[PDB]
């Protein structure tokens, strides 16, 4: 779902939109088919049945349309810069991956007791 | 940096932005630069790092400086001398080894063939190499 | 290297020639190594090796009719070429590949 | 309606949401939503190649430092600088392989310090080996190149003397005074610290085109005009 | 840093400048010409029609109607759809990007001077007896003065302190600390400056005075700088684990402050409109 | 029309909303398109991302694998005569 | 599972026995001959 940003985030923008259409709506001074009308419109539904009162509630959703596009484009952005960054762990390198080469406690590894890859780190100083 | 000095010989009247005059010296070095011509060897202007660095050392000692810009213009290598079997010092660190010699102060390099002659001091920089190429145009800006 | 002209003008001396390569500091760490001195020389007899007429020539030939001791260069080992020299333990991998455009 | 339905289609591709067509077959209504369907992935996919050809282009694989295969290995495309043949080609004479690589530069060395950059900036060069504090102060104060690469061959810089020279132990302990004080960080702040230093060109390409349709509207307007008062 | 350091640079966007007012006052000719051939009241609906068809084609009108018309709404909503193509292409390459600020890129900064009277007081992290307690004290000695609350034994437990949060600052030399951070557990830990270094001098080997083997000695550690062996030495002996490898809710508290400035903006337009 | 009116809906919202009718009625039906445009706009959104993502892929073509071949093996016929480039008096 | 990461310290296998025997040069040239006249491949492809 939408998880990778902030649910927080998408719930505080929602809120934003809403009270910026509670706001538009007592600019106006339908405001249920209104406000379908908004979701709609954020949602690409394409309902088309707004019905502003003055130019300034159509420059206010004008700008919120296009914030709304923004927002859209971030998030569709989001998600490519997601998909780009696939496969989060790296692969190791041979002998000279220095991650490797220094001990830690999360890797651990080892060959057989009696073999010679045993010979070949015991000679090699 | 150099500079062409003032047409009276008195080149001055520069200032930075806090308010703080641009300590000068003079040099004498080859006025004609290019080589082949009469060197005139006229008063110019010479000021920078080494400059201030020189100024805090004399007024920290005890000397008067003359500075007086290289005659050649290498910085100095060792070199065979042409139509003999022998070798020498050229460029920059010529003038050490000779009358002018004094207190060199330059961007020089701390190298063991020159240390195996003159003795350096402790650096006053430290610096890499870092190959310098020119940089890409962009032309990717969506025009078509 | 053996440097011959043309025609009866071939009669020619030793040029000293300076050759170098990946086999070649094989040699000189061997040399290092095993403590021996050489005196390396190049082959104008042929090539890498093939039988004609029950007779070797280049480099294996030069190997078995006692006129060198190594053959140090790009041989490569082989059933007919082991029966007649002792090689020793292979320090590259190779076999027959193909190249096309 | 033939004109109309020719308009709607065009302007259906472009989310003009015009409405003009409606076809009496119904096959024809579900090939024109399959077609509406496979343009929509069609743009989406014109998007998403535009998105990843902007993500991946770089072109540019400049040369980082010496150990480089590609500066490895001499090429005819462009020759190398060496400024002077002094200070940093001892240190290319002493190594073998730079020595091989001295090849290269032996030839084709300046003799300046100052006509490597000038040449650089005639576009006759694109390389150069120097001191890494003149460089890095060439880049800052002239916003048109850049410094690429790992630092090697690190020494400092010294003052000279000769032989043995009455003066030596005063200026050296001097010089390590003033490291101490702070004095030569604020000398060199104040002498070499600042040296000055959605595509437009996007909007540009586009914005041209808009306009020109914008001025031709009037002439195809006019056209039309007279075309319909012709018949 | 306690947390990763993520700037969303709601603002670093080139808009907001002359191109953007070029844009605009492009985008009025064309609405306006559009008007024009639509009547060749209905300015305000074409206007939001084409505002839309820039940003949401959800916007319902009917000002234009017609060829010539169509012909420049489908120019429009082409250049839209590359615009904002470019706008999502943009959006990547900043994703690829990064941003980071240094934390005081200062060490005569004004929180190394008064510390009491900034936030929170602040951690000084040295150790005693060494080469830069000595220098400290003697360039400034306030800085000492309050440095005797904070003096760690060593290097790992100090390490370990700050780690567990009851130290912010650690100086110290320059070496050891590049080796530590390098080589750090999760690459949690870096320098203030980006490598910045203050009092640059080397180490050394400290001879006898007057010995008989200073001139060997220099002569051949200079040759050895000169024949690249330190390279390879510093590559084997000392190197980090990475070094150079390497719309959320604060993301969008920028342009959510703007569009409620916007809101009441147009409330006060609207309001004086009712006025007149 | 109630039938094709609501398929045609539902491709739009799938595709493009560029096709409008007055196919819904009630609260219900306005909850239930935004909630199928909303899906879709998801849907559509990780399309795009997986299509971008895809370009840092790019296979290659071996086709035949070693000397055992109809080309190789078949010496003559085929169409065009083939080549077999090889130095001679040596080990291949 | 996964088998990420180039290699190093490349010899291969081989046939021990004492260091005099009479079997030794018989059983090297014995597998090279194998080997070339084309074994180890068709046994290499059949099973593993």
């Amino acid at each position: 779902f939408m998880q990778p940003f902030q649910s927080t985030l998408w719930l505080l923008v929602g809120l934003s939109v809403h009270v910026v259409a509670v706001m538009l709506y007592l600019l106006d001074r339908t405001l249920s088919s209104a406000m379908w009308f908004s979701w709609g419109v954020l949602l690409n539904s394409g309902i088309g049945e707004g019905a502003p009162r003055s130019f300034s509630a159509r420059i206010l959703g004008m700008v919120w349309a296009g914030f709304a596009m923004i927002i859209v484009a971030s998030y569709t952005a989001n998600l490519a810069a997601f998909l780009v960054l696939d496969r989060p762990e790296e692969r190791i390198t041979g002998i000279n991956d220095p991650r490797l080469r220094n001990p830690s406690d999360k890797f651990i590894y080892a060959t057989v007791k009696q073999s010679s890859v045993d010979i070949y780190f015991r000679r090699q100083v | 940096y150099v500079k062409p000095t003032l047409s009276d010989g008195t080149c001055k009247e520069e200032f930075t932005v806090n308010g703080d005059p641009v300590k000068k010296v003079i040099c004498t070095g080859p006025n004609d630069t290019s080589p082949g011509s009469p060197r005139h060897t006229v008063p110019q202007c010479c000021y920078g790092f080494c400059i201030d660095l020189l100024i805090k050392l004399a007024r920290t000692m005890n000397f008067t400086y003359e500075v007086h810009l290289v005659a050649d213009g290498k910085f100095g290598t060792q070199e065979r001398v042409n139509n003999s079997n022998k070798k020498e010092w050229n460029g920059m660190m010529g003038e050490l080894l000779s009358g002018q010699a004094d207190m060199i102060v330059a961007p020089l390099t701390i190298n063991n063939e020159r240390a195996q002659y003159i003795e350096f001091s402790k650096p006053f920089k430290y610096q890499g190499l870092t190959i310098l190429v020119k940089k890409e145009i962009p032309r990717s800006t969506l025009d078509s | 290297k053996f440097v011959k002209i043309n025609n009866s003008t071939n009669e020619g001396m030793n040029v000293k020639k300076c050759c170098k390569g990946f086999c070649i500091d094989i040699l000189k760490k061997l040399s290092r190594t095993v403590k021996f001195t050489y005196d390396l020389y190049l082959v104008t007899n042929g090539k890498h090796g093939k039988k004609v007429n029950n007779v070797w020539n280049g480099m294996i030939g030069e190997v078995v009719y006692q006129r060198a001791v190594m053959a140090v260069g790009s041989l490569t080992i082989n059933e007919e070429r082991s029966e007649v020299v002792d090689f020793s333990v292979p320090f590259v991998e190779t076999g027959i590949s193909v190249m096309v455009s | 309606t033939l004109s109309s339905a020719m308009w709607f289609s065009w302007g259906v591709l472009l989310n003009s949401g015009i409405g003009e067509g409606a076809p009496r077959s119904f096959s024809a209504r579900i090939l024109g939503m399959v077609w509406a369907g496979f343009a929509m992935i069609i743009v989406a996919s014109y998007t998403a190649n535009l998105a990843a050809f902007l993500v991946l282009d770089r072109p540019e694989e400049r040369i980082t430092g010496i150990n480089d295969p590609r500066l490895r290995n001499p090429s005819d495309k462009f020759i190398y600088a060496t400024v002077k043949q002094s200070s940093v080609d001892i240190y290319f004479r002493r190594q073998v392989e730079l020595s091989t690589m001295y090849r290269h530069m032996e030839k084709h060395n300046y003799e300046s310090a100052a006509e490597a950059i000038q040449a650089v900036r005639d576009n006759k060069l694109h390389a150069f080996i120097w001191d890494s504090a003149v460089l890095e102060f060439e880049a800052s104060q002239k916003c048109d190149l850049v410094t690429t690469g790992e630092l090697f061959f690190r020494s400092g810089f010294g003052i000279g003397m000769r032989k043995d020279s009455p003066w030596k132990q005063n200026v050296s302990l001097s010089i390590l005074k003033s490291h101490e004080n702070g004095f030569m960080e604020d000398l060199d702040k104040t002498w070499v610290r600042y040296q000055e230093c959605l595509t437009f060109e996007n909007m540009a390409g586009v914005f041209m085109l808009v306009a020109g349709g914008i001025v031709a509207g009037i002439f195809l307007i006019f056209i039309e005009i007279a075309y319909k008062r012709h018949k | 840093r306690s947390n990763g350091t993520v700037s969303p640079s709601a603002f670093l966007e080139p808009f907001s400048a002359s191109v953007w007012v070029m844009m605009f006052v492009m985008l009025l000719i064309v609405s306006a010409i559009a008007v024009f051939v639509f009547e060749y009241f209905t300015i305000g609906k074409a206007i939001w029609l084409l505002w839309g068809l820039v940003f949401n084609n959800s916007v319902p009108v009917q000002n234009p109607k017609g060829t010539t018309s169509k012909i420049m709404v489908s120019v429009w909503a082409f250049f839209a759809v590359i615009f904002l193509a470019s706008y999502t292409a943009n959006l990547a390459a900043f994703m690829i990007q990064e941003e980071f600020v240094d934390q005081v890129t200062g060490l005569s900064d004004k929180k190394f001077q008064r510390p009491h009277d900034y936030s929170p007081p602040f951690r000084f992290g040295t150790v005693p007896n060494g080469s830069t307690e000595r220098n400290i004290r003697n360039n400034y000695p306030y800085m000492h003065q309050y440095m005797t609350k904070f003096n760690q034994k060593g290097v790992e437990d100090a390490l370990v302190s700050l780690k567990t949060g009851k130290l912010d600052a650690f100086i110290y030399d320059a070496a050891v600390l590049n080796y530590k951070a390098g080589r750090d557990e999760g690459c949690k830990l870096v320098t203030i400056g980006s490598g910045y270094i203050f009092a640059t001098t080397g180490y050394g080997i400290a001879l006898q005075k007057g010995s008989p083997w200073k001139r060997q000695i220099d002569l051949a550690l200079l040759q050895f700088v000169g024949d690249g062996e330190m390279e390879e030495l510093e590559t084997l002996w000392l190197t980090g684990i990475c070094h150079n490898e390497k719309l959320d809710i604060d993301n969008m508290a920028g342009v959510f402050y703007m569009l409620a400035a916007a809101m009441a903006l147009s409330l006060i337009t609207f309001i004086w409109e009712h006025l007149f």
